[PDB]
């Protein structure tokens, strides 16, 4: 309703004024959100999705779909060694590492086949 | 039974702030905060201080006026938390082509949102009583002969709800 | 004379969760130049002095960073500028705080911090147990 | 060699990792 | 426009570089390891070279922001050692002095 | 002959600012520097981004104040917000000074996606030091 | 070194999170490619240089309007200015070489 | 038509509180200061600077904000958010029997548009092996399990977590590594008869 914003922007006149004081600017500056927050930590508006430790640092369940007994096993553990050590990136862009040696690896079939082990 | 462990007490971001300017009270000798201290810029007068603070009112808005005709040159963001009151502002419609899409954009961004019914209209498409609702107000906002015209496509090209038509 | 009345309206409440314990907090204030950092040392105690919290406060060793650039622009390099940047720190020492008296101090502390300096916290918090660990057999 | 197997899962589920 | 030509050209290597980071990181993977056989690493190696040129960021060049001087050049502040001392000495940087002991 | 930062020494009639009439070795002992923040620190990172943001702003405030300001610009960093000291002549009128605090206050702010204080003293004229 | 010893280091690393079974030193560069962020991706290193164009762009569009003031822009201008005065300025595109 | 204005010198009250005069950080405006300070190495014959168009005195941080009075003024307003410290843990003995585990926890700041500090991550763990229940084999098997991380002569034991972005995820990782290193202390396998 556009009325109610009307209506917010006319108590909104009356409400603001010209600052009187630099402890009134930062209480204003504050609320809009140019100051930081106090206490300054250092992963204030990071949240990262909301995710856990067991989501970046246990990532065996994406490795189902996988020769177990394989070197596929012995390549995606190292890969996942790396990636779970890696606070740099999220656990959505890990999904996407995993997803593509994936395909990759399901679109490349006839060199597995030829290189001699049997691998799905 | 010997451990003693007191309660947290939890307060908004301004409070302490709040708290520590509360301690401070106005000035006598002092000058407004808003204007400058130093004497060649300090008002003398009622008439002074008020053309102070229009102009300088005018030199923000003069560049606000620049931020948003020019948005390309402070697309780039440098604070991580990522203050949006710092973001230029568009005030250009998302969709042209879609009629249920253009009247959105230009009722909240005047002559424009009569210009979006009259396109939208052309091609015999369909306004539920949401969509006109808020184009209404946009010309009750802002907005004698045309009035007329604009409440006759009110209730004769729809059944549109009383509650939407009063108001 | 025209003192406003009624000035202070604060919004304080109390939850029913147990408050966080700190036994070591420490505070390194790193520096340019020596007497803003000892100015900053005498607010920094006697603003713990009237919250009663005890600092004891060291000043840990400087750090001097020395690099070397030719003097002139197109060749000499027998002739060079060495240039030299300074670093003091100041160890503020609390102990015995509790999670908002740490807040509040630290709202006071790095609300007032001034611009030619930096600072770094390192909170030791106090936890007794956690509840797999507490007495059990697997 | 000789591989031994370790309960990855039971654990997580025991100690809140899952 | 920018300082000069080379500085316009390295800015394109870079966004270049950023825009294959992951793909590159992706392939070298393949390369750099010894359980996985050799055959897919020829493989591996020519999907390599198939990319652009300007990809890789060993083309990458450091030089200065404001006269994109390719050489002498700190990467701190990523200046030139003339600008650099053109503005500690104006004492327009914090910190910095000259050298006496 | 060192030449850096140093005005040279006329017949004795020019006027020489505080700033400009001491040498670059006399940084930290005589002047001070003409800019502070957290980034030239030992443990300390991002110098760079506060460098060039350092320069634009010196650049910036000589052609928007033109032929009006006495010294180089004061940059005080400290906690996201950024001060600029400034010492200008009174050679605009007030009415002319406030239209461009205002602007610069919102301007730099949108640009540098952080809160910016300017403060302007003024000076009658160009305070002289030494010789005259 | 023995088999009790290697069982213990063995299961250290599943633990911790390492590497569980051997693998070779040349092998450990795969698990360092994906333990840090690599070099094309650090900002240090795509946010180098800061964008000119804007800077420039802004500048002149600025000293256009009449809000900043480019001297050196302006004594260019003078300069030109003076130069094609005197009759030696820039010629047209297409006729330097043949006419 | 120009107008000069006398400063605030001559206006200023002696009993004025300074509080009211300089709440904040300031540039150090030389009109709101009636004191007669001068900065800058002298002349032969002259006299350092006056604070009127000193660049010098611009330079440096103040503190007049700081003043003590307003010290306790701000601080007597700020008892009421903070608690009071418990009387029961006044001594390190206690601490240790009643609260053996330490969480070093890293908090910086730097004067700039960003947050984001890459040291900010690291979190520490240090538990004392004489306040858990382990018993000798239970013990004897956490030492070599650990390994370094594991002071012999302090009998501490540290671990130091990174590996998560943020500073409350390494926090529950290292919860849990404690749980689970105390928990597979416990359990004898088959391979550990031989
Ligand atoms: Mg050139």
């Amino acid at each position: 309703s556009l009325w109610d914003i009307e209506f917010a922007k006319q108590l909104a006149a009356v409400t603001e004024r010209p600052f009187q004081n630099g402890f009134e600017e930062m209480i204003q500056w504050t609320k809009e959100g140019k100051l930081w927050e106090f206490p300054i930590n250092n992963e204030a508006g990071f949240d990262d999705d909301g995710s856990e430790f067991h989501e970046h640092i246990f990532l065996d369940k994406y490795l189902q779909d996988f020769p177990k007994q394989g070197p596929i096993r012995h390549f995606m553990e190292l890969v996942t060694c790396g990636l779970s050590k890696n606070p740099y990136l999220s656990v959505k862009q890990k999904v996407e590492h995993i997803e593509w040696f994936r395909n990759y690896f399901n679109e490349k079939r006839v060199i597995l086949k030829e290189s001699g082990i049997q691998l799905n | 039974e010997e451990v003693v462990i007191p309660k947290k007490k939890t307060w908004d971001k301004v409070a302490i702030l709040q708290a520590l300017a509360s301690t401070v009270h106005r000035d006598s000798t002092a000058a407004p905060y808003v204007f400058q201290d130093d004497p060649y810029l300090i008002p003398t007068s009622s008439v002074e201080s008020h053309s102070f603070l229009l102009a300088k009112k005018s030199g923000e808005n003069a560049a606000k006026f620049i931020i948003n005709s020019y948005p390309k040159y402070f697309q780039k963001d440098i604070a991580e938390p990522h203050i949006p009151c710092l973001m230029p502002e568009y005030f250009e419609p998302q969709i042209e082509d879609v009629s249920e899409a253009a009247l959105q954009e230009r009722i909240k961004l005047q002559e424009p949102s009569a210009n979006y019914n009259f396109q939208q209209r052309e091609q015999s498409e369909e306004l539920e009583e949401a969509t006109e609702a808020d184009n209404e107000k946009s010309k009750t906002k802002a907005g004698t002969w045309r009035t007329k015209n604009n409440a006759e496509r009110i209730f004769a090209l729809m059944p549109e709800k009383n509650a939407h038509s009063y108001c | 004379v025209d003192v406003p009345k009624d000035m202070t309206k604060p919004e304080i409440t109390i939850s029913d969760e147990p408050d966080t314990l700190y036994k070591r907090l420490s505070v390194l204030v790193k520096g340019h130049d020596k007497a803003v950092l000892d100015s900053y040392e005498y607010f920094a105690v006697l603003a713990a002095k009237e919250l009663g919290i005890s600092i004891k406060v060291h000043e840990p060793p400087r750090k001097i960073e020395r690099f070397t650039l030719l003097k002139s622009v197109h060749i000499f390099k027998k002739h060079r500028v060495q240039y030299e940047m300074r670093t003091l720190y100041r160890c503020l020492e609390l102990e015995h705080l509790t999670g908002s008296t740490a807040d509040v101090y630290l709202e006071y502390i790095q609300r007032n911090l001034p611009e030619g300096v930096a600072m770094e916290v390192t909170k030791t918090k106090l936890e007794q147990l956690p509840e797999h660990i507490r007495k059990p057999i697997w | 060699a000789a591989a031994a197997a370790a309960a990855a899962a039971a654990a997580a589920a025991a100690a809140a990792a899952a | 426009y920018y300082v000069d030509w080379k500085m316009l050209r390295d800015v394109k290597r870079r966004k270049m570089a950023y825009e294959y980071a992951d793909e590159r990181l992706r392939i070298n993977s393949l390369r750099k390891n010894t359980i996985l056989p050799k055959d897919l690493q020829e493989v591996a190696d020519e999907e390599i070279a198939s990319l652009p040129r300007d990809s890789c960021p060993v083309r990458i060049r450091n030089r200065c922001v404001m006269t994109s001087r390719p050489r002498g050049v700190k990467r701190r502040w990523r200046l030139s050692r003339i600008v650099f001392r053109h503005l500690a000495d104006h004492g327009q940087l914090s910190g910095v002095q000259r050298a006496m002991w | 002959k060192n030449r850096a930062a140093r005005v040279r020494v006329s017949k004795g009639d020019k006027p020489v600012t505080y700033e400009e009439a001491h040498a670059p070795h006399y940084i930290a002992h005589r002047k001070g520097w003409l800019s502070l923040h957290t980034g030239n620190l030992d443990g300390e990172d991002h110098a760079a981004e506060r460098t060039v943001e350092d320069v634009f702003l010196r650049k910036f405030m000589l052609g928007t104040f033109p032929g009006c300001l006495a010294d180089q610009l004061v940059l005080k960093r400290r906690a996201n917000q950024l001060e600029i000291c400034a010492l200008v002549l009174r050679q605009l009128p007030p009415h002319k000074f406030y239209f461009l605090v205002g602007y610069s206050e919102t301007l730099l702010s949108h640009f540098y996606k952080c809160p910016v204080h300017l403060h302007l003293q003024t000076v009658p004229s160009k305070v002289v030091y030494k010789y005259i | 070194l023995s088999e009790y010893a290697v069982r213990m280091s063995r299961l250290s690393a599943r633990l911790f999170g390492e590497v569980a079974r051997p693998t070779d030193s040349k092998s450990m560069k795969v698990v360092k490619l994906f333990s840090e962020q690599p070099l094309a991706k650090r900002k240090e290193t795509y946010d180098w240089y800061p964008n000119h164009n804007t800077y420039f762009a802004l500048m002149g569009t600025l000293r256009f309007l009449g809000l900043y003031r480019d001297e050196h822009q302006d004594f260019r201008d003078e300069q030109l200015r003076l130069k094609k005065l005197r009759g030696k300025g820039k010629p047209r595109k297409g006729e330097g070489k043949r006419a | 038509r120009r107008k000069a204005l006398p400063p605030r010198t001559e206006k200023m009250a002696v009993d004025q509180d300074w509080p009211s005069v300089y709440p904040v950080a300031a540039p150090f405006k030389p009109s709101a200061v009636p004191l007669p300070v001068r900065m800058g190495y002298p002349v032969k014959r002259g006299v350092p600077m006056a604070k009127e168009g000193n660049l010098e005195l611009l330079k440096i941080p103040n503190f007049l904000h700081l003043t003590p009075v307003a010290i306790k003024r701000h601080c007597e307003a700020l008892k009421d958010f903070c608690t009071e410290w418990p009387a029961a843990l006044d001594s390190d003995e206690k601490c240790e029997k009643h609260f053996p585990i330490e969480i070093d926890t890293a908090d910086y700041v730097s004067a700039g548009p960003s947050i984001r500090n890459p040291k900010a991550r690291v979190v520490t763990l240090r538990v004392k092996l004489s306040s858990l229940n382990l018993d000798d084999h239970a013990k004897k098997k956490l030492i070599k399990l650990v390994g370094d991380r594991y002071c012999k002569s302090t009998d501490v034991l540290t671990i130091k977590t990174d590996r998560c972005p943020l500073k409350r995820q390494n926090y529950d990782y290292a919860v849990y590594l404690l749980t689970v290193l105390y928990h597979e202390s416990w359990k004898t396998e088959e391979w550990e008869k031989k």
